[PDB]
């Protein structure tokens, strides 16, 4: 899936962008640069989570039987530990 | 481990010529081994040669009817007594032929189906 | 689609007797030998029965009937002797039936000495070429004995199967790779699957395969032969409610198929289709799994009438028809649909790709 590589490279780009700012800078300039970089990374990751909920919907988009859907649940089980991801999937859980 | 490998393989290489793709592939195995992976692949290639040799030993009984011709084919095949994989294909007719010569009783006729150095074998000791 | 073709069942013989094993002849494919156990109710009847049924005619009765003193647990046409039918016994004693001879009693019978088998013999099979071939038999005590079909009084070779130095392997099933006459795989009551060598410096057990948590019921190596060499694979079916696909390379299961709700008693690779196999359950369900079409659900499923426990399954040599043997002793044959049985030409590469996905 193109979405998988897109999510991976998006996360890497976000981490690099935060990594550019001099973290050990402590003055006002460092504080504001840090706040801006963290805000940018937060919005980017929130977008990564939406790109992932797209696959969460493609779960039902593909799986027809209970076993395939459960195996998709088990393969991506760690990804469901995230807070935004867990609430997206509620109808399949019941 | 190296000494055991050389003890087996020098014997095999020296004596198999006694009994062309067969010699090319054993030489190929010796080329590869010159550690666990190389050893396992060497055993795989050699045991594949042994199974092909076992098919030839099956063709032995396939061809002949009387004892004398099977004895001639046994005499042609000396390289394989040392190898304890051919010993199964060799043991199967060994009873058939040792009991035949026992009923007939000839020293040459007994040696040829038990190989050189028959003094070690349990059935030959009697 | 699976369609009922023929029920085979005799009032006198197969009633109150489970089918212990089935087998199809190689040269006369219409024939089908089926062994049976002792009838509990009637002591006067022989314990062991073996009926050779024929699909060509419409006669309900068996083409040949044989019986012997002890319950038959394996039965097999001598693969290079069409006039013969070998079978094991609970008493641990190979019995050979000659169809040309008019005796339903065995013409030859192996000893019950220490050298020969003494425990039940659930696996018997002829292996080799027409120029030379041996009857390999494996008891539930791990003893495997080479036997010549001509003479059965003396064992050609006798050896025991063991792992971890001294621990007996209670062989419950045994299969061979196609074209291989030295390597074989034996399932054990312990739940482990053992790759063993008949002749060699390490003659005996060669490798242990773990993963089945119940006794192994049925092992079968791959039968279909094509462009790509899939000889290493084999399917086990065990009491832990699973079929498991293995390769001789890998020490762990290649995959686990568990869409069941009971034990699985016998599994067999299809003999023409590479990715198709069939497993028979205790709920009376015969399930054809085509791993190329879909992998998490059976490709086809059919239930016998009355829901009897299905002890055995055997494809025909053509692969179009599959016989399943139930506890009642009725041998019901099914016709496998065209879209399932005959493979697409790319089925071999397709199954290679599915293996790559695993």
């Amino acid at each position: 899936d193109a979405a998988d590589a897109n999510a991976i490279e998006e996360v890497n780009l976000a981490y690099e962008n935060v990594k550019e700012v001099d973290g050990l800078d402590v003055s006002k300039e460092g504080t504001e640069a840090w706040e801006a970089a963290m805000k940018r990374y937060d919005e980017r990751i929130d977008r990564v989570e939406t790109r992932i909920t797209a696959r969460l919907r493609d779960q039902l988009g593909t799986a027809k039987n209970a076993n395939e859907m459960f195996r998709i649940f088990s393969r991506f089980n760690a990804l469901f530990v995230r807070p935004h991801i867990r609430g997206a999937i509620r109808e399949y859980q019941t | 481990q190296m000494r055991k490998f050389r003890r087996q393989h020098e014997q095999l290489r020296a004596v198999i010529v006694r009994v062309a793709n067969a010699i090319e592939e054993v030489n190929l195995a010796y080329e590869n081994v010159k550690w666990e992976a190389a050893m396992k692949r060497y055993d795989e290639r050699i045991d594949r040669v042994e199974t092909r040799i076992t098919a030839r030993l099956r063709d032995q009984l396939g061809t002949a009817k009387n004892a004398n011709e099977m004895f001639r084919i046994f005499s042609r095949f000396n390289a394989l007594f040392v190898r304890p994989h051919i010993r199964g294909a060799i043991r199967e007719y060994q009873t058939q032929l040792i009991q035949r010569v026992k009923d007939d009783i000839y020293m040459k006729r007994v040696e040829d189906v038990l190989g050189k150095g028959w003094e070690n074998h349990v059935e030959g000791q009697k | 689609k699976l369609s009922l073709n023929r029920q085979f069942f005799d009032e006198r013989w197969s009633k109150h007797r489970v089918v212990s094993c089935l087998d199809w002849s190689s040269q006369y494919p219409e024939l089908l030998v089926a062994s049976y156990n002792n009838n509990e109710d009637a002591p006067h009847e022989p314990d062991g029965v073996a009926l050779v049924w024929n699909m060509k005619y419409k006669k309900t009765t068996p083409e040949y009937v044989f019986h012997c003193q002890s319950a038959v647990m394996s039965a097999t046409f001598a693969k290079f002797h069409p006039n013969l039918v070998v079978g094991g016994t609970y008493s641990g004693q190979i019995v050979l039936w000659d169809n040309r001879s008019n005796k339903r009693t065995p013409v030859q019978r192996t000893p019950l000495s220490a050298a020969a088998h003494t425990h039940p013999v659930y696996c018997v099979n002829v292996v080799g070429t027409q120029n030379a071939h041996n009857l390999i038999s494996i008891s539930t005590d791990g003893k495997i004995c080479s036997w010549s079909l001509d003479m059965l009084s003396h064992p050609q070779d006798s050896m025991e199967l063991v792992h971890k130095q001294s621990k007996a392997v209670a062989v419950t099933s045994m299969s061979f790779p196609v074209g291989d006459v030295n390597n074989f795989v034996v399932g054990s009551e312990e739940g482990s699957v053992y790759t063993a060598c008949r002749h060699g410096s390490k003659a005996g057990i060669s490798e242990m395969f773990e993963g089945h948590q119940g006794p192994i019921t049925g092992i079968h190596c791959h039968a279909a032969v094509g462009a790509v060499d899939f000889s290493h694979l084999f399917v086990t079916s065990s009491f832990d409610w699973t079929v498991k696909l293995w390769t001789t390379k890998n020490n762990k299961p290649l995959y686990s198929f568990e869409d069941n709700a009971d034990y699985v008693y016998d599994v067999m690779w299809s003999p023409t289709h590479p990715a198709l196999f069939a497993c028979v359950d205790g709920m009376g369900r015969l399930d054809l799994w085509n791993l190329n079409n879909d992998t998490e659900v059976p490709t086809a499923s059919i239930s016998v009438e009355g829901n009897p426990a299905l002890n055995r399954v055997r494809w025909t040599h053509s692969g179009r028809e599959i016989a399943v043997g139930d506890s009642e002793g009725q041998i019901v044959i099914y016709d496998v649909g065209e879209q399932i049985a005959v493979p697409r030409n790319d089925e071999w590469a397709r199954f290679g790709r599915t293996l790559a996905e695993i």
